[PDB]
């Protein structure tokens, strides 16, 4: 039954999340990022909206989303550098 | 070009420091890299530079010796370096002076950097030193 | 402006980054604006117009000025000694800085715009690289350099700096 | 052989006629072909060096007559099918141009305003020159014994009294014998058809 | 008409690797193919951020509320249209060379392969990507096919030059990967007289001032260290940011850092 | 157009638009607006006493309204200038003479490919340019020389004696022997060698036993004619002559380029169309020599310095003699200073800005003197090397060749002690009539000298030699950017595609001379001051000239 949509969000957020990611991987990284990770985010927001049964996205959907693409991200480092990366990261989720 | 070369580098280095800084003032740069120290088609004959610093390193020291004349001309020599209506001035030999001052700071910063302390500022009168210690008052010695 | 030019003073710790953006977060929520907005991001409100080396002859003291961040009392008076300056003298090292900026656009090399290079040729439509020539200096930079010294001509009382402007 | 490079210009005079068949309103001529001609004209040079050779090594008498009569009237021949395409071709260009003059009612073109028709460069030099003394032509005979009637007007017969017209671009107040028309732009104005015969020939009102 | 699309061996492109152990396609196939575009990312904050700003566009409906208006203007036109226009324009036209083009195109062929002569001299191994007298035909065929646009009756230097440009953007620019290093036989001695001449190099110049390429030839030639590569190895010193800088028409070689 | 009757009665336009209308909008011309109708009806009522029943004179009045706007092309809507045209009319019941500057001159382009000349809109009328409108576009300096390259190709395969012929250099590229005649820039590449470039490619060029046609200069920079043999064994073109492009005179050229008002006195150009006119030419050359050797313009020695004070009371004795005939424009040019002005960072003198004011107001003083000068004569001052705004970069040298005038802030009251006075750029153009003449200071023959390629193998002939080479290239500056930088968008100013009647060539480091070549003159006034004398030399248009000297 559900189908919803993305009318008013945060599109400086999502930017600035997709260029940090896409610049921390070939600095320090083996997961490849590309255009095709930064819809993820939306669909996982989407989805996320759905369990609500809402029709519309809203802000902690679509924060709870950039929190579990960035976590899904630092634990697949390097020991070394997990530390660093996971305090670099940190900003956005404020939440 | 190398008349149209008189910007200067700085550090700028920002923040809330909650250590002790120190505000040190740098003077004598010039007449300092002076004394101090075929392929190349843009520098000024080495001859006359040694010339010059002979000249420099007597003067000195007869300024050294309560010579008033020679102070003058020790003084002086800095504005005589940079000034086109005074006789015998060669861009070259500017760009040679402003090359070797911009290699000196450098150095002097990285010389600082040598003991714990960290660069803040630098512009050829003032430069602020980060120091590991916390209170003022403990910083006499070092 | 105060709130932001406020948040931007404690910004600048690099060590207390997560307490400080949550206050500017809450503090931004009292209006209506997001925490990553545009419009709430902060900017340098002022430029610079920087004449290097400047001699006291009353002082045999370098210093460069700025005529723009730089407060009064300052542009007209040397530092050790609080001796005044000339300022015809001014005028005519602004008018050389001018003339100087633009010789320097005048007499700049060209590039590729994807093999960052250099052209070689005196007679060429583009790279041999399918690309195009475009300029070391763009013309907005020295359009943005020309618009600051109307302004620093007007601020001041500079007579020989502004009818320089309008004979161009 | 000689004349085969003159056969292409012809054939560039017939697309130009198709424009002018095919024209629902009026078009502009193509670039002028200065290379071409001039490529003929560096030909038929050739051909009159060839005959003057010829001449000579005739009056000489080293050759047959009747040898030398065949290429002196292949020579010829050559220079005559060369002079007719290049006639064919100049009165072709002049005919359209000819048309354009008269349907702007007379006037200078070019000069003064025109209704944006033709670029000036596509039209030769001489080709300028003619159209020039071909509207002045046109400006004498309209002050001949011919005063009354306009022999630059409408040519569709009238058989409608009054007309609704639309103003197209935006102009000041105009004076008319008796009148005034207001030429406020997006108005509609219910007038009769000879007042605004003019204005529509300019494209300042539209319908009919 | 064929269209292809396919990833190269190991996903990535892997610029530190050799262009013949990352294309699996032979030159019987390859030569088939009039133009080959060899697609990379740069990983650039700017470009990044405008793609992310274009995909977001189409996510949240501001696509479509902007596309309809320039399609309505003057600037886009429909499926159908386009079509329409394809099809007519297959059906009525099919131009033809003119004497200049061909002696333009004919140059341009013996330059482009010229150049794989010496790449392939230098790199001591055959090119994966060929080129042959397909290459040619298929300028000419892009040639006609730009004409073909206009309806235009005859193929001009207008044409030949875009041809031209997009023939060198599509596959002169695969064909010359540029290799910086392989560590191979070829420059074998550079693997050492590489380091021995940026040694010479920033022992002679210091930070500042600047040099010739006809001084840095003639007087460390004199002593015969020259070995014939040394053009690229000033760009690989570029490369570093620092060593060296190419000002006045490539006449001046600035030292700019360490 | 007459009085003397009762009074102006004035009457409504209502009772007389019927008869302006049928004159005008009906039979020929259109657009009578309502406050154009209004401002025709005083003139109409300046003689209104008895009308509007009488006979010819109203529509003798729509006639002579009529024979204006035939006349002028004006537009089609009568406004409130219908009074501005009847004082024309009363107008009808020397002259046409201009400076131009190199900022004001009109800019045309030229196509390859339409052997024709199109027009450039200028930035400055339709431009906001309020904080930079001067300043140029990037892809001017990618045709700066492609423009050159055209426009003397154009001329090369236009001669008579071509038709061997000038082949591209890419076309050599599978040859392997016979003979090519290229046409290019010589230069040195980065490499360090010499070479030959024309817009298809380059080529390198060997000169161990190349033969050059003497009588002209080979200096880097400037087209090349060249022939030789193609070697494919390494990429070189050896030479075995070398030539420059012949030159071609303005009779010939004109009609080439049709009738064009390049330095348009006639009229003006826009992006519509273009103007010419052939049939005023005839009754102007029959008014150049209409008795008129009366007209008499004279130019100074060049670098005449005001510091100097011989120098000043030489001119004051000059001008003695001047103020008795007062010549009809008078040409000061060359360095006004003795020193570069710069910024002059020491203040315990007097500031050089401010000397420099100073020594343009000694000016005044020598001139208000001579009234009669003031009164009927035209001034025109030539810039030089140590002016203003160029030596506060360029510090004595030479730089960009458009140099702008002298500012008008430090020379303000000569304005006022003298009547007509006009600043110039470096290089100007003086349209006389039917004549134009180039204005140009520069140091010539030094630079020529210096710089020659210098083929591995009295004085006056190094004058020809000049002459020759900057007739024929048909540019005044055949150097690379190189030596002199150009204003990318101002290159026209500088290329002499049609030979100019007279020209006005002044250089210090050569001497005077007086000659002729194809279809100009070519005068060189020069070192104002020399051995005790002070020279000033005297030209009439009638192509006759006199040397004056006042010790
Ligand atoms: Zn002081
Ligand atoms: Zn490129």
């Amino acid at each position: 039954k559900i189908y919803p949509k993305l009318h008013q969000m945060d599109m400086d957020k999502v930017s600035r999340v997709y260029a940090d990611l896409r610049r921390e991987s070939i600095s320090t990284g083996s997961f490849p990022i590309t255009v095709r990770h930064l819809e993820s985010i939306l669909r996982i927001a989407e989805s996320f909206a759905k369990m609500r049964l809402s029709e519309f996205v809203s802000s902690y959907d679509l924060d709870r989303a950039i929190k579990v693409v960035v976590d899904s991200f630092v634990d697949a480092q390097k020991v070394s550098v997990r530390r660093q990366l996971r305090r670099s990261f940190a900003i956005y989720t404020l939440g | 070009w190398i008349m149209n070369d008189s910007e200067f580098p700085k550090i700028n280095n920002s923040g809330v420091y909650d250590n002790v800084v120190l505000d040190v003032g740098v003077d004598n740069l010039t007449v300092n890299t002076i004394l101090t120290s075929e392929f190349v088609h843009d520098a000024f004959s080495n001859d006359a530079l040694n010339v010059l610093r002979g000249m420099l390193k007597e003067w000195w020291d007869e300024a050294l010796k309560e010579n008033s004349t020679a102070d003058l001309l020790v003084n002086s020599l800095a504005s005589w370096v940079q000034n086109p209506n005074a006789k015998l001035f060669d861009g070259l030999l500017r760009y040679h002076v402003h090359n070797l001052t911009k290699k000196a700071l450098l150095q002097l910063v990285n010389e600082f950097s040598a003991l714990g302390s960290t660069i803040v500022y630098a512009d050829r009168n003032q430069i602020l030193i980060k120091t590991n210690k916390y209170s003022p008052e403990n910083c006499y010695a070092y | 402006e105060l709130v932001k030019s406020l948040c931007h003073v404690m910004l600048l710790s690099k060590s207390t980054i997560l307490e400080i953006r949550t206050l500017r977060k809450e503090l931004l929520k009292i209006f209506e604006l997001r925490e990553f907005a545009k419009v709430a991001e902060f900017k340098d409100p002022s430029l610079s117009l920087v004449v290097p080396d400047f001699l006291c002859e009353y002082c045999f003291f370098i210093s460069d000025i700025d005529f723009c961040k730089a407060a009064p009392e300052s542009i007209f008076s040397c530092v050790r000694c609080h001796k005044a300056f000339n300022q015809v003298l001014l005028q005519e090292h602004l008018i050389q800085k001018l003339r100087s900026d633009i010789e320097s656009y005048l007499i700049q090399d060209l590039r590729c715009s994807r093999c960052h290079k250099v052209k070689r040729d005196y007679m060429s439509a583009h790279c041999p690289c399918a690309g195009a020539w475009e300029g070391t200096l763009p013309r907005e930079s020295i359009v943005q350099k020309l618009n600051v010294f109307k302004q620093v001509a007007k601020y001041y009382g500079f007579d020989i700096l502004l009818s320089c402007i309008a004979d161009l | 052989m000689y004349g085969d490079l003159g056969n292409k210009l012809v054939l560039e005079a017939k697309r130009t006629k198709q424009l002018y068949a095919r024209s629902n309103q009026d078009v502009n001529l193509p670039m002028y072909h200065e290379d071409i001609i001039r490529n003929i004209l560096k030909e038929v040079s050739n051909l009159r060096k060839n005959t003057e050779y010829l001449k000579e090594q005739q009056q000489l008498g080293m050759l047959d007559d009747k040898v030398a009569k065949c290429q002196y009237f292949v020579t010829l021949l050559c220079m005559e099918r060369n002079k007719r395409c290049l006639l064919a071709y100049q009165r072709l260009r002049t005919d359209i141009l000819d048309s354009m003059a008269w349907n702007n009612n007379g006037l200078d073109l070019m000069s003064s305003i025109t209704f944006s028709q033709q670029d000036t460069n596509n039209l030769s030099h001489q080709e300028q020159e003619y159209l020039k003394e071909y509207c002045d032509l046109i400006t004498d005979l309209k002050s001949g014994d011919l005063v009354d009637i306009d022999l630059s007007g409408s040519l569709v017969p009238p058989s409608d009294v009054f007309i609704d017209v639309r103003v197209l671009k935006d102009a000041g107040e105009i004076q008319t014998e008796y009148g005034v028309f207001n030429l406020i732009k997006d108005s509609q104005f219910f007038v009769r058809q000879s007042d605004v015969e003019r204005l529509i020939q300019q494209g300042y009102l539209q319908k009919i | 008409s064929v269209l292809a699309a396919a990833n190269p061996i190991y996903g990535r492109y892997d610029d530190l690797k050799s262009p013949g152990d990352n294309i699996d396609f032979q030159t019987t196939i390859l030569s088939r193919f009039d133009m080959i575009f060899i697609v990379k990312d740069d990983h650039n904050e700017e470009r990044d951020i405008s793609i992310a700003n274009h995909v977001i566009n189409i996510h949240t409906g501001n696509a479509n509320a902007m596309q309809n208006q320039q399609e309505e203007n003057g600037s886009e036109i429909s499926i159908e249209k386009m079509k329409r226009y394809i099809t007519y324009c297959r059906l009525k036209c099919a131009p033809r060379l003119s004497p200049q083009a061909a002696e333009k195109l004919s140059s341009n062929f013996v330059t482009i392969r010229k150049q794989l002569l010496i790449n392939e001299l230098e790199s001591t191994e055959r090119s994966s990507i060929p080129i042959t007298i397909r290459q040619l035909e298929a300028i000419i065929r892009i040639t006609e096919s730009l004409a073909k646009l206009e309806l235009s009756p005859i193929a001009q230097e207008r044409h030949v030059d875009e041809a031209i440009r997009l023939f060198q953007a599509s596959t002169m620019d695969a064909a010359s990967q540029d290799p910086i290093g392989g560590l191979n036989q070829a420059s074998g001695t550079s693997l050492s007289e590489i380091r021995r001449f940026e040694q010479e190099l920033k022992r002679r110049l210091p930070i500042g001032w600047s040099t010739s390429y006809q001084t840095l030839r003639r007087e460390f030639v004199d002593t015969h260290r020259f070995s014939q590569l040394a053009l690229d190895k000033a760009l690989y010193a570029l490369e570093k940011h620092e060593t060296i800088q190419l000002r006045h028409q490539g006449q001046n070689i600035y030292r700019s850092g360490v | 157009f007459g009085s003397g009757n009762v009074l102006p009665v004035k009457i409504q336009p209502p009772l007389l638009r019927p008869l302006a209308y049928r004159v005008l909008s009906r039979k020929y011309g259109l657009s009578i607006k309502s406050d154009g109708l209004s401002a025709l009806a005083e003139f109409v009522g300046t003689n209104i006493g008895a009308n509007w029943r009488q006979g010819p004179a109203t529509i003798k009045f729509l006639e002579q309204f009529a024979a204006v706007w035939k006349q002028q092309e004006r537009g089609l809507f009568i406004d409130q200038s219908g009074v501005k045209e009847v004082i024309q009319e009363m107008k009808e019941r020397r002259d046409y003479f201009k400076v131009i500057n190199a900022s004001q001159q009109q800019r045309f382009s030229y196509n390859p490919h339409k052997m024709q000349f199109i027009f450039v809109p200028n930035k400055k009328q339709n431009g906001l340019g309020g904080i930079a409108g001067f300043l140029p576009d990037i892809e001017d300096k990618v045709q700066m020389f492609l423009t050159r390259y055209y426009l003397t190709n154009d001329r090369v395969m236009r001669n008579e004696n071509f038709q061997m012929s000038i082949t591209p250099i890419k076309n050599l590229l599978g040859r392997d022997a016979q003979n090519f005649l290229l046409l290019g820039l010589l230069n040195k590449n980065f490499k360090g060698n010499w070479s030959l470039e024309d817009p298809s490619g380059s080529v390198e060029i060997d000169i161990s036993q190349t033969i050059p046609t003497q009588g002209h200069y080979y200096v880097p920079g400037c087209m090349v004619l060249v022939e030789g043999i193609y070697y494919s064994v390494g990429n070189k073109f050896h030479v075995t002559s070398m030539t420059l492009p012949p030159g071609e005179r303005r009779e010939i050229t004109l009609e080439t380029i049709g009738n064009l008002d390049l330095l348009g006195i006639h009229g003006i150009s826009n992006n519509n169309f273009i103007a010419r006119l052939d049939k005023d030419l005839k009754i102007r050359l029959h008014l150049l020599e209409k008795e008129l050797t009366d007209h008499k313009f004279v130019i100074l020695g060049a670098n005449l310095f005001l510091d100097d004070l011989k120098i000043m009371t030489a001119l004051s004795k000059i001008l003695q003699k001047l103020n008795d005939d007062p010549p009809t424009l008078l040409i000061w040019q060359g360095s006004f200073t003795s020193v570069p002005v710069f910024a002059s960072m020491s203040s315990r003198n007097i500031s050089s800005s401010t000397q420099f004011k100073n020594n343009f107001d000694a000016l005044a003083t020598l001139l208000s003197r001579f009234d009669n000068l003031t009164e009927n004569t035209t001034m025109i001052f030539i810039p030089g090397p140590n002016d203003l705004w160029g030596s506060m970069v360029s510090l004595g040298a030479s730089g960009t060749l458009p140099q702008d005038p002298i500012p008008s802030a430090f020379t303000k009251k000569i304005n006022k002690v003298c009547k007509n006075v006009v600043w110039s750029s470096n290089p100007t153009r003086i349209a006389y009539l039917s004549q134009e003449i180039v204005i140009f200071r520069d140091d010539l023959s030094g630079r020529f000298k210096r710089h020659r390629l210098e083929f591995p193998f009295q004085k006056v002939q190094e004058t020809r030699k000049l002459v020759k080479t900057i007739l024929d290239q048909g540019h005044l500056s055949p150097f690379l950017d190189s030596l002199r930088p150009i204003s990318w968008d101002l290159d026209h100013t500088l290329t002499l595609c049609p030979i100019p009647s007279t020209m006005v060539l002044c250089d210090t480091t050569s001497a005077q001379f007086d000659l002729t070549y194809n279809g100009c003159k070519v005068i060189n006034p020069g070192s104002f001051i020399h051995n005790r004398r002070a020279r000033y030399m005297e030209y009439v248009p009638s192509s006759k000239k006199t040397i004056q000297e006042e010790i």
